[PDB]
């Protein structure tokens, strides 16, 4: 080791070369107080509140850009460095505006806080403060620019993790102002993180805005379901209402960010809610009931069903225990047509071997990589955190970025290939340029878009992703621990209900039409009236009335993403649970329960009770939907390449074109994200 | 693991001791019944006894039942001596509270508890 | 000799006068609280917590309060490190399950790389 | 307040009025929000 | 009235997912191709014990613990599964 | 003396300016004082070039100078607002 | 730092060190710790064997006489495995002076009473009792003091909560005051009020 | 500036009004709905404008410590006026 040997306040602590005062201070357990500084933004130096006293120096040093040398003795609460803190609180405070009671951030503020910790308890200024003019960025971010101290976290978040370039400082001295200069909408699909990291409110949440105080709220750990990255999230509530959603750090998937979607989406949990059992009248119409009723006329219907008569589609949001509790259901009647909207093609190995449907590499193992291939998707916005950590990649690790479909904006600079599926037979063979980068490179990653799956001749396009995969790792330097094949998924239910053996695609459905579908939470229009026979008994459980709720014959009332301790898989196969924030509204129940009650009535009740029980079983079926924040290793590509060699699909003309071209498209995917006022104001603000 | 007693050094000391406990709530029954003006029958006030006991009848740890034959003995004395009322008497049978729903399917349809 | 040898598994649920509905139906919660994102310091994020599956909550139909029927809804409870708060898990029969503590890994930094002559990760503005 | 008069305001009350409870003019609480969660409601058409 | 899936648990690491592990790489392929409207799931996890679940129609479900076997073992295993169909 | 843009009828981003083709060539010698790889180098002389021409600064020059020299327009008007020379008015 | 700070007294600051050096050694078969706050008040820090033998010594030596206890009480510390601190409050009024005398237990080992030592205690360990359940073995007259009378559980423990299990109303069916499983029309909203910056460095606690 | 709903219901200054569906209606029967009539955001609607002819002006809502913490109002934007963020009074730059 080359370690050098610091001293904070005499306590000897061994760094490696290059970190700076502030991390050495980090490495005892002493927190130096800052508002430039932020570990995952660059450094930039100009608040000046991290000035410390290394002794036997005449003059304080900025910590979090002055790299130790060895011997230094830091001294984080000397006379000096608390005369500097106090200085340095004095000017920041000095133009600031008494705006604490008025200000969202006040409670929750850094400012406030580090006055309190490390400034004077008093004023000196005698004179008129200055008052900055407003901006006007979004619909979701408010915007009090009196109440920016120049930090320039929007400006670094905006450069280097959103891309974006928008954000900047015009004018000089005190004058200096941030801001866009022109009236432009700071609209990315990461615009609403800078509300995080902005220490004072001068950037603040528009809506979130003045209907909570952070004291008041409580703080349930759980996890996103707008997509397969799984963001963990705080749902900060209030005497039983969700107020707010916060992200959580978790430095494998989400760093410390979540996309716009959600962090704003949480208001359409309680717009178009599902809260009591709905039947059908005598005169066709949606009437509410009770749960024996509705649960009585759904289990006389499965009762009469028995083989192919009853199947089932799982919609985006469902959680593990209600995917395996209609499972079992249906396996009671012996009905296995369990199928998820999303297609993923069946070919070859299917989903038997759990490595041809993952991202297997990690989200974290783009840091690993040097070449990135990117077949049929748009990242940015059908996995935004996995395309952040691709643009982290990108700027720190120098990655070289490929794109095989649509020219869409990543916020970085790709090598874009061509929207042929045919480039993936001239890359296989090596008549491509890119294929000898691809081969010379040590740590490939080839990510596969599950939107471009959607297509017709998906197997096709994953046997040519896989043979190109296989091309690489089994000829050139790849180790064999590295894992080239990945598959980016979009949908939160979706590696779930593949790793309990659903049927990807409503192919089983439209083969042979039941006569009766259940829909857990089945909003995506796949499998419509016109497709059943003339009176198919179709029952919705969800938590909205979106799209496959007006034409349900019995609707059950079911628990959101907040509502429910659940299981959500992500795309990178790492099991996650939710907690209960908040219950569901009226008569509407936990998604299991509502199953186990129909089996209950239907007289074939399933083997369990309680939540644990549904987590045996869970296990039962796959025991890594119970180790939770765990990615399994999936191995076994050799295997399911040589099965996806079989069939020889023929690979389509249309050149891949991703559903999420630009940020319009972006704001509204699901039940929850349709139902919001806030996604609509985002829809309206950037089509205008 | 070795730790110190507080009554009884095993479980034969303590078991002697809810024996004893038991053996003066069954002779204490019938007076409580009397004085207290119950509305409710010595077979029943028994049957509570033996209900408080065998509820408890599942500790192995010798302090832990130590402990419950101290706390059953300050309800005896507690009783012994008019210090309870009625009302302290009659908390044991909780009968203004209405029946819990015990199956899986009644607790559904009430509300969202396990 | 004046100890005795017990060699059972602590359990004390008999003792703490607890109902059983709220002993053997509640999922504790061991953790270590996550930073909250509004702010940077990390004095939260020291101490482990252990807290209870929450409720429901609904509206008082006098004043649209938050009436609670959950006497453990605003029970939490801190300890130094796991396994105390498991050891006080275990000893109440409370089930519980267990988050592992989140630190943040160690970052690399340098006021110089934001001036590469050759690097993308200079700064455009600053 | 007749040498020292109160500062006029335009909401104050001109009219004081006594302690109305036990009367049909009292103070009846209630909760002054609007409603938190809002339902689907069903379409009126039929569904075939 | 006939099998339904086949599950099979293993590790990745452990040795007594070895023979297991070995019945992958060398015989499932032959296997798939011989029932290739049959799902059998393999579920690899951290600490698992081998085992493989048979389910049925109606909701049946069996279970052998393939832990310690010998690649032959599994294979021995998983056709009597194959042909009992109960 | 204020530091936002509001679009006037006479400084709004379809106010016609372009460069002569001497001004062109004189872009370019202005570029080749630089290395390759930092042409955000020349953002200060061709913007002061638009001045020159022009007499002053609409933002069309700050488009035409960030979109010659394929820089972000707001590190064009960060430029432009920071040093007391480039006249943002007539 | 004249006007606002409070002033050191560090002359009973010597006099208490010393004065614990002087417990610590006459009584080393008991004494853990000895300590001495900075505004100057003696702690210490006992095995619970020596209950008797401490508090008695302290009434009764000629050199310390505190013939007064002023205040016995628990302090649950949960992630501590011995969870309850009693704590006893002496006071010597021939010499002027306070001492405080710490000890431990969790909820199975008895504490010896020292109502043989200070009858004073004869209440303030059946308040003990009765609030934390902490046993005192040879008590004259152990039962509940403040609680109800079928009360159960121990309220000054940290994991009871602020609400009991149990509220009272009075019904006319049974014409009697019934005890009900508690519903709060408006639940207790709890706070998280700490600061997320650290404010006071002088008792930063060593990482991991 | 209160109106009426159609079941004969005065809706406050917040907007609350219970449905006629509503039971909730019940515990004003035989009593009142107490409404306050003056509502805030009417009366402050009229105030008028103050034209200074300053750049920034300071608020502290009208007696010195009796009204709210003074802040520094910008006045840059001839579309909007500028409001003080705790009494609501308005401004505008005359120039
Ligand atoms: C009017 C209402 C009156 C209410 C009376 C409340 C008094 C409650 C006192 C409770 C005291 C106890 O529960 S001590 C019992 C604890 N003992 C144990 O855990 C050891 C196991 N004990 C047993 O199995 C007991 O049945 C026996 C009798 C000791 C042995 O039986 P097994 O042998 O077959
Ligand atoms: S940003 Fe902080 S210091 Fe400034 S007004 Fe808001 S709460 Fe107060
Ligand atoms: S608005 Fe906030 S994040 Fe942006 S520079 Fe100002 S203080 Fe920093
Ligand atoms: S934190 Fe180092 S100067 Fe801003
Ligand atoms: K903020
Ligand atoms: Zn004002």
């Amino acid at each position: 080791s080359n370690l050098i040997e610091v001293f904070v306040d005499g306590q000897s602590v061994m760094v490696e070369p290059g970190t700076t005062v502030l991390q050495a201070c980090e490495k005892v357990g002493m927190q130096i107080p800052r508002f430039c500084y932020h570990e995952r933004l660059s450094v930039a130096g100009n608040c000046r509140m991290c000035l410390v006293e290394i002794e036997k120096a005449p003059k304080v040093v900025a910590a979090c850009a002055m790299p130790v040398m060895k011997g230094w003795n830091i001294l984080t609460n000397s006379e000096k460095t608390k005369k500097a803190r106090e200085g340095v609180m004095e000017f920041l405070l000095a133009n600031h505006p008494l705006d604490c009671p008025i200000c969202d951030q006040g409670g929750e503020c850094d400012l406030q806080d580090q006055s309190m910790m490390f400034g004077s308890d008093r004023s000196r200024f005698l004179e008129g403060k200055r008052a900055v003019e407003d901006k006007n960025i979004g619909p979701l971010v408010k915007t009090i620019m009196t109440r920016c101290i120049q930090c320039t976290r929007c400006i670094r978040f905006a450069s280097e993790i959103a891309g974006v370039d928008d954000l900047g400082t015009t004018g000089r001295g005190n004058d200096m102002q941030v801001g866009t200069y022109i009236e432009k909408m700071f609209m990315s699909e990461l615009s609403g993180n800078i509300i995080d990291i902005c220490p004072v409110g001068a950037l603040t949440s528009k809506p979130y805005a003045f209907t909570a105080r952070p004291w008041e709220t409580r703080k349930t750990e759980s996890i996103d379901v707008m997509d397969a990255v799984g963001s963990n999230i705080v749902v900060s509530t209030r005497t039983g209402e969700v107020m707010r959603i916060l992200p959580r750090m978790h430095e494998d998937i989400n760093e410390e960010w979540i996309s716009d979607k959600t962090r704003f989406a949480y208001d359409g949990l309680k717009r178009q809610r599902l809260t009591e059992p709905m039947v059908r009248n005598e005169k066709g119409l949606l009437t509410h009931t009770t749960w024996e009723d509705a649960l009585s006329r759904v289990a006389g219907m499965l009762q009469s069903c028995q083989g192919n008569d009853v199947a089932a589609i799982a919609g985006g949001l469902v959680d593990a225990e209600a995917l395996i509790a209609l499972k079992d259901l249906l396996n009671r009647v012996d009905s296995d047509t369990l199928c998820t909207e999303e297609v993923f093609p069946t070919a070859g190995a299917g989903t038997d071997l759990r490595s041809n449907y993952l991202l297997n590499t990690t989200i974290a193992g783009v840091e690993e990589a040097d070449v990135v291939l990117l077949v049929g998707t748009n990242p940015r916005f059908e996995a935004p955190l996995f395309n952040a950590r691709i643009r982290k990649s990108w700027l720190h690790n120098d990655l070289k970025v490929a794109l095989i479909g649509s020219p869409v904006d990543l916020t970085y600079r790709y090598d874009h290939l061509g929207d042929s599926p045919k480039i993936l037979q001239d890359i296989a063979s090596g008549s491509h340029p890119f294929s000898q980068v691809l081969q010379e490179a040590k740590k490939p990653m080839v990510v596969l878009g599950s939107s471009a799956l959607q297509r017709n001749d998906g197997a096709a396009i994953l046997a040519a992703v896989s043979n190109i995969a296989q091309k690489i790792r089994t000829s050139s330097g790849v180790t064999g621990d590295w894992k080239v094949m990945n598959i980016l998924h979009r949908i939160a239910s979706q590696v779930a209900a593949l790793d309990l053996g659903y049927k990807p695609g409503v192919e089983a459905i439209r083969k042979n039409p039941p006569k009766m579908l259940f829909l857990l939470g089945a909003d995506g229009g796949c499998v419509t009236r016109q497709d059943l026979p003339k009176d198919c008994f179709i029952v919705y459980q969800g938590h909205h009335g979106d799209v496959g709720a007006p034409i349900a014959d019995v609707i059950l009332p079911g628990a959101a993403y907040t509502e429910k301790s659940a299981t959500y898989v992500n795309t990178e196969g790492r099991a996650q649970q939710t907690k209960v924030a908040v219950m569901p509204p009226g008569l509407a129940r936990e998604d299991w329960k509502i199953i186990r009650a129909l089996s209950e009535i239907a007289g074939m009740t399933l083997p369990y009770d309680t939540l644990d029980q549904v987590r045996n079983r869970l296990e039962e079926v796959s025991p890594n939907l119970v180790r939770y924040d765990d990615v399994e290793g999936a191995n076994y590509f050799q295997q399911a390449s040589e099965l996806s060699k079989l069939v020889n699909q023929q690979l389509l003309a249309d050149p891949l074109v991703p559903p999420q071209l630009t940020i319009k498209d972006f704001y509204m995917t699901d039940s929850i994200s349709r139902a919001s006022q806030t996604m609509a104001k985002c829809v309206k603000a950037v089509t205008e | 693991t070795s730790v110190k007693p507080i009554f009884s050094r095993d479980m034969n000391e303590a078991k002697r001791r809810v024996r004893e406990l038991y053996r003066a709530w069954y002779r204490e029954v019938p007076n409580t019944v009397h004085l207290f003006q119950l509305d409710i029958s010595v077979k029943q006030g028994r049957d509570k006894v033996r209900e408080m006991f065998k509820k408890n009848a599942h500790v192995t740890d010798p302090r832990v039942v130590d402990l419950l034959v101290i706390k059953g003995k300050m309800e005896l004395e507690e009783t012994i001596n008019v210090w309870k009322q009625r009302t302290h008497v009659m908390r044991f049978f909780h009968e203004t509270e209405a029946p819990r729903p015990k199956d899986f399917l009644s607790k559904f349809y009430v509300g969202h508890d396990p | 000799t004046q100890l005795i040898t017990v060699d059972e598994k602590l359990d004390i649920t008999t003792l703490t006068g607890v109902p059983e509905e709220h002993i053997k139906t509640r999922k504790a919660r061991i953790f270590v609280p996550a930073r909250n994102n509004m702010q940077s310091g990390v004095n939260n994020t020291k101490k482990w917590k252990m807290e209870f599956d929450t409720r429901e909550r609904w509206e008082n139909p006098l004043m649209g309060w938050a009436s609670t029927a959950d006497p453990l809804s605003n029970l939490v409870l801190t300890f130094s490190t796991k396994e105390d708060a498991i050891a006080f898990a275990e000893k109440n029969g409370w089930s519980y399950d267990v988050e592992e503590r989140k630190v943040p890994k160690p970052k690399s930094k340098s006021y110089g790389a934001n001036f590469s002559w050759n690097k993308r990760t200079r700064v455009s503005t600053k | 307040p007749t040498v020292k008069p109160p500062t006029a305001r335009k909401f104050i009350w001109t009219n004081h009025k006594f302690n109305l409870s036990g009367t049909p003019q009292q103070y009846v609480p209630y909760s002054t929000t609007r409603k938190k969660i809002q339902e689907w409601v069903p379409p009126s058409t039929p569904y075939k | 009235l006939g099998l339904r899936e086949i599950r099979i648990h293993l590790c990745q690491r452990s040795p007594g997912s070895q023979g297991v592990r070995d019945f992958i790489e060398k015989r499932y392929v032959e296997l798939k191709k011989a029932n290739p409207d049959l799902p059998i799931l393999i579920r690899e996890c951290s600490d698992v014990q081998p085992k493989l679940w048979a389910r049925y129609a109606f909701g049946q479900e069996k279970n052998v613990s393939l832990n310690n076997f010998s690649a032959d073992q599994v294979t021995r295993a998983l056709e009597n599964v194959l042909s009992s169909k109960a | 003396a204020l530091f936002v843009h509001r679009d006037t009828p006479k400084n709004n981003p379809e106010t016609p300016f372009d460069f002569t083709p001497e001004n062109y060539k004189r872009i370019e010698a202005i570029v080749k004082n630089y290395p390759e790889g930092h042409k955000a180098a020349a953002v200060l002389p061709v913007l002061d070039l638009a001045q020159r021409q022009n007499g002053w600064l609409p933002i069309s020059a700050m488009n035409k100078v960030a979109e010659i020299l394929q820089v972000p327009p707001m590190r064009v008007y960060e430029v432009a607002t920071f040093y007391t020379m480039y006249n943002r008015k007539p | 730092t004249r006007p606002t700070v409070r002033p050191r007294n560090d002359v009973a600051h010597k006099q208490l060190s010393a004065f614990g050096e002087y417990v610590a050694e006459i009584l080393p078969k008991y004494v853990q710790q000895v300590q001495v706050s900075c505004f100057s008040e003696l702690e210490i820090c006992i095995h619970p064997d020596g209950v008797i033998p401490v508090l008695t010594f302290l009434r009764d030596h000629s050199n310390a006489q505190f013939k007064s206890l002023a205040d016995l009480t628990a302090v649950d510390i949960p992630t501590r495995q011995n969870r309850f601190e009693i704590v006893y409050n002496l006071l010597s009024l021939r010499f002027n002076s306070r001492i405080r005398v710490k000890t431990y237990t969790d909820e199975l080992t008895p504490v010896e009473s020292s109502v043989s030592v200070y009858k004073a205690a004869n209440w303030y360990e059946r308040e003990i009792w009765d609030m934390f359940g902490v046993f005192f073995a040879n008590h004259p007259d152990l039962r509940r003091i403040l609680t109800d009378y079928g009360f159960e559980g121990h309220p000054f423990r940290k994991d009871f909560p602020l609400s009991g299990y149990v509220e009272l109303r009075y019904d006319d069916e049974v014409k009697r005051v019934v005890a009900e499983p508690v519903e709060l029309a408006q639940e207790f909203r709890k706070f998280d009020l700490n600061s997320p910056w650290e404010a006071f460095p002088a008792y930063r606690q060593p990482p991991e | 500036g209160v109106r009426t709903s159609p079941t004969g219901e005065k809706v406050t200054h917040t907007g609350q009004v219970y449905d006629d569906e509503d039971y909730r209606r019940v515990r004003f029967v035989g009593r009142q709905k107490e409404v306050n009539e003056n509502f805030a955001i009417d009366l402050i609607a009229e105030q008028p404008v103050s034209q200074v002819g300053s750049r920034v002006i300071s608020c502290d809502g009208g007696g010195g410590a009796l009204g709210h913490p003074r802040v520094y109002i910008n006045l840059d934007k001839e579309t909007k006026t500028g409001t003080c963020g705790y009494c609501g009074l308005q401004f505008r730059q005359q120039h």
